[PDB]
């Protein structure tokens, strides 16, 4: 085994985001969510944020003629309900 | 249908629970270390235990702790720990980080081998997490915001060849797993529970082959089943094997007899001796 | 109700104060390095000392002083020093940087291990910070505008495997820790203070296991609580133990104080020695 | 009140003066390098001399000579040179760029350690500057415009482990530092000047601990103040010692000069030695 | 008319059969992985076996999920798995999905030496399918109805360490396929069956190159027209070889069927050996 440290050169050139901070001019909503067995919590929350806003999982030629981040609802916080499963 | 040893389950349960309870005045070890002989079922019995309690597992493989990049094995541990801490916060249930086969990565056998910085760093990282479970940093800007405490389960073959401060009573709770006769009887009795063998018959099988690991018995079942399936494919024929499977007629059930389970096991030992 | 050893408290107190105070004609070391043996309570007695005084701690892990990027651990120390310096100006109280376990960071075990350049730079970065506590340059444009002086506390098992110019009188104040019998009695007595044992009984516990670190005695107490916890898991049931502990609308369980006697403690102590011998 | 050794003060003055002066015919080396053993007063005596002459310094750390982007530490050397060249034009005084501890940045310890491309380039970058101090080009647009000459002072522990063409008579003026008995007596005398010791007593202190750095003697003075400070911490109390020092709203406390005797100093010296020996074994 | 090795066929039979079979108390590995040297014919054997059995095959390129500008492997593997499951109902026959060069043909030098973001995704996707084969979910239009389980085959040079969990779990089976003398005779015999070579002749070819890849022997057939082309060039002449062939309306060049002898094959074999030797 031989490990090395490096310096490098660079060539250069979507619904659940917990990093986002809510704005003062935003509509906020609280949902009590119950998923089906075998579905993750973060997957279920991303599905609700998508289906209540724009949907659009597959990109079409019409979708590329507009901004995608501008008109999009996003989930920013998940909190568990005490004494309850899923 | 699989038998978990009551000793094994109680050691795991009490370790995880005590980490999650906040009993005042008591300091608890964050790492539980299971060690013993190879193929005794250290990993397998954990997976049964975690399924019973329904608790999420974050795995790190032992063949990942030595990379061609310096610090890359150390950075992964911190990254995976922070991911698991959030799952406790979000999913609102117990989550556990399990590092399997640590002996290969952080180990130090003979002096005839050439080691790197990574051996030094992997030992260093695990020490600091065990000291400050609430204060683990991601590279970049420092944040003084506390995170959820996550317990660590560590599997190995030997801990003698490991940095001395990482093995101390205050930092790691040690558990030596050597399955006894009563354990073996239960486990073997769990493998062949579906087949239909009496208690006395199960006892005899263990007595016949006492110097064997748990894997051996489970590997024996596969050998019995493979012969039967191979013959079925030949009898039906390759040309029309799909027609009589999609929609099993004329398929003799496997032998599964005490008399034969000895015979077949002797053949396996003879094959092992051939290489030896 | 933890006992902090007077020597350990005095040595740490004077080092921090003497940096923040200004006496003309006196030059003071920036780094304090505490070394000894495993489980004697270097890290732990520091934490009690920082909480008693009520001072902010910035923590750097020893297993973070090497990265796949070159000069990135060198950048890290220079960044964390500035960050701590700002907290003095804003909050208006003493702040301390702590690098726990330096030995395995910038240290060289044998003369056969392949090392990188990051090790070489981490030694040098701390050298320059200890020389000039006031002028630390964030990468990019230069600015000649002083920042506050911040003390650094360093823990290690061995300093013998470290760059030689970094360890010297003018750069690092050295302190070797090894608790005596009177220290042991005091600290172990502090652990079992709420339990209620006579002085003679405390002496006997130290005498029975004389060649033991402090961690050993604390580890005794963990083992005693097992029976109660095991019973609780059965009563609730293995199927839904997670729900009760982590996320439940009920008051967290209460455990009655187990019987603490010297005889029972020695029994448990011998059980821990047996477990250690199993690996040995 | 501190004593700068006349050898060290002359070697610094002559080098910095000669760079700013323009004598026709005489070629002068840009880089000055000072090397030797640890704790002998290489770094500290430079800072004193610059304070006595009243000249502006620009510090570059050794640990700042490596970055995750290739050829980026090369740029830093250039940019810090251009900046210091600007300060001459604006202020109208002598200015100096100092790269403290060069050995640990661009030095090759052994063949065991893997280095990067940056260690190569950094040695190269200084070689161009030492050849053409007037023409230093920052990457971007080429501009044919002269800049002022800035001398470079360099500290190090060992120059052996460093690219050989960077170390030659023509390109660097070399100065090895090792203080003698007279130098020791002078410096140690200056440290304890206010304390009040006889000449014979100062001689004895050097004789007791002959194989010792200058930092060893300075470390003694810190140890003597301990008792007064310890007592101050108790009187205030541990609970509020932080808000009684950092946020100085009233007046900082004062300490009377402790008893300074040769007998007490020797005792203190043995105690420092004891701590050094503890690490070794 | 190409020969298939009995061992290779057996390993495929048992895996496919057992997954489709519904025997209680029995656990079966979902994923089978085959590792060997390059040009061993692992891909060629798989395609042949399926034709004899008549079972439908879905092929996914290794470079199709390795390329940064391809799409999303996680979304792709899921989509291919569902589509294959639909075939069983509509087609009424067994359907298998296989992947070639999972860690290769990307263009990258490492070949699984260093992991990528894309490498992680395949591991993640595969592990989810192996645990819950009966139910597989897309981003939208979640269906409650279960899908028929589908066997997966994977071929490569070697398997990464990331897959070690699956193998220990026994969810993945690894088959190492290496050719033998008997296997060589079959494969070599099948290639040259149309040419017409004696059994003794076929044995000599394998004996000439005992330690050779399967691909080499196949490649020998190609260099039979070389003598004819070289001789043809001379009659036409170097001045105007291009013009007549490239863009001219004339009778296309005609070549008599090359004579097949053992001597010609040995001479050709030596030349390819020499070239490969010099390059490596
Ligand atoms: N309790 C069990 N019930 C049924 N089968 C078991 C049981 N325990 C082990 N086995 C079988 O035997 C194998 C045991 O090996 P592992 O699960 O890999 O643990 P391990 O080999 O003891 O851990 P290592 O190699 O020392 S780090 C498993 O793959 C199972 O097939
Ligand atoms: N003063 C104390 N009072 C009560 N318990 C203590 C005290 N000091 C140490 N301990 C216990 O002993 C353990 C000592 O751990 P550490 O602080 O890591 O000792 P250490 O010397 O820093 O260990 P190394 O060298 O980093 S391994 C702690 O987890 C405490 O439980
Ligand atoms: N000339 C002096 N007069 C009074 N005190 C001095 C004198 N020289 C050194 N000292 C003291 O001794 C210490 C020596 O530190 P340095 O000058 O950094 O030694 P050094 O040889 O330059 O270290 P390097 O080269 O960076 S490893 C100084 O911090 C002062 O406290
Ligand atoms: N049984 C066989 N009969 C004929 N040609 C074969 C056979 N096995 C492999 N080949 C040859 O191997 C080549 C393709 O190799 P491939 O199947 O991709 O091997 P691998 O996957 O081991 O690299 C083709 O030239 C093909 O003709
Ligand atoms: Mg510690
Ligand atoms: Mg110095």
């Amino acid at each position: 085994s031989y490990a090395q440290t490096k310096t490098q050169t660079k060539s250069g050139y979507t619904y659940y985001t917990p990093d986002y901070t809510p704005k003062d001019t935003d509509i906020l909503a609280a949902f009590r969510v119950t998923p089906q067995p075998g579905v993750p919590f973060e997957e279920a929350a991303a599905a609700v944020a998508a289906e209540s806003s724009t949907g659009t999982w597959t990109t079409v030629w019409t979708d590329l003629l507009t901004d995608l981040d501008r008109y999009k609802g996003r989930c920013y916080d998940i909190e568990p309900v005490p004494g309850e499963d899923n | 249908s699989y038998y978990i040893a009551p000793r094994f389950l109680d050691k795991l349960a009490v370790h995880i629970t005590k980490n999650f309870l906040n009993i005042p005045g008591v300091r608890v070890p964050l790492i539980l270390g299971i060690h013993g002989r190879k193929g005794e079922g250290k990993t397998f019995q954990c997976e049964l235990a975690f399924e019973k309690m329904g608790i999420e597992v974050t795995l790190i493989s032992g063949g990942e702790l030595e990379s061609p990049d310096a610090g890359d094995p150390a950075r992964l541990i911190r990254l995976r720990y922070r991911e698991t801490a959030e799952l406790i916060k979000v999913r609102g249930k117990m989550c556990v980080l399990m590092i399997n086969d640590l002996d290969a990565g952080a180990g130090r056998f003979d002096e005839g081998t050439q080691y790197t910085v990574n051996t030094q760093l992997v030992n260093a990282t695990l020490m600091n997490i065990a000291d400050n479970p609430t204060d683990v940093q991601l590279p970049g800007s420092y944040d003084s915001n506390p995170i959820r405490r996550v317990p660590i389960i560590v599997t190995g073959n030997d801990f003698s060849t490991l940095y001395a401060p990482l093995i101390r009573d205050g930092r790691m709770e040690k558990f030596y797993w050597e399955p006894n006769r009563d354990d073996k009887v239960g486990i073997v009795g769990g493998i062949f529970a579906e087949d239909g063998l009496s208690q006395r018959e199960i006892e005899q099988l263990v007595d016949t082959f006492p110097k064997q690991s748990i894997d051996f018995f489970s590997a024996l079942r596969s050998r019995i089943y493979d012969i039967q399936i191979r013959d079925f494919i030949h009898k039906v024929g390759f040309e029309r094997i799909s027609l009589r499977v999609v929609n099993p007629p004329e398929f003799k059930k496997p032998d599964f007899s005490l008399a034969h389970l000895i015979e077949s096991g002797n053949l396996v030992l003879g094959e092992q001796q051939r290489v030896d």
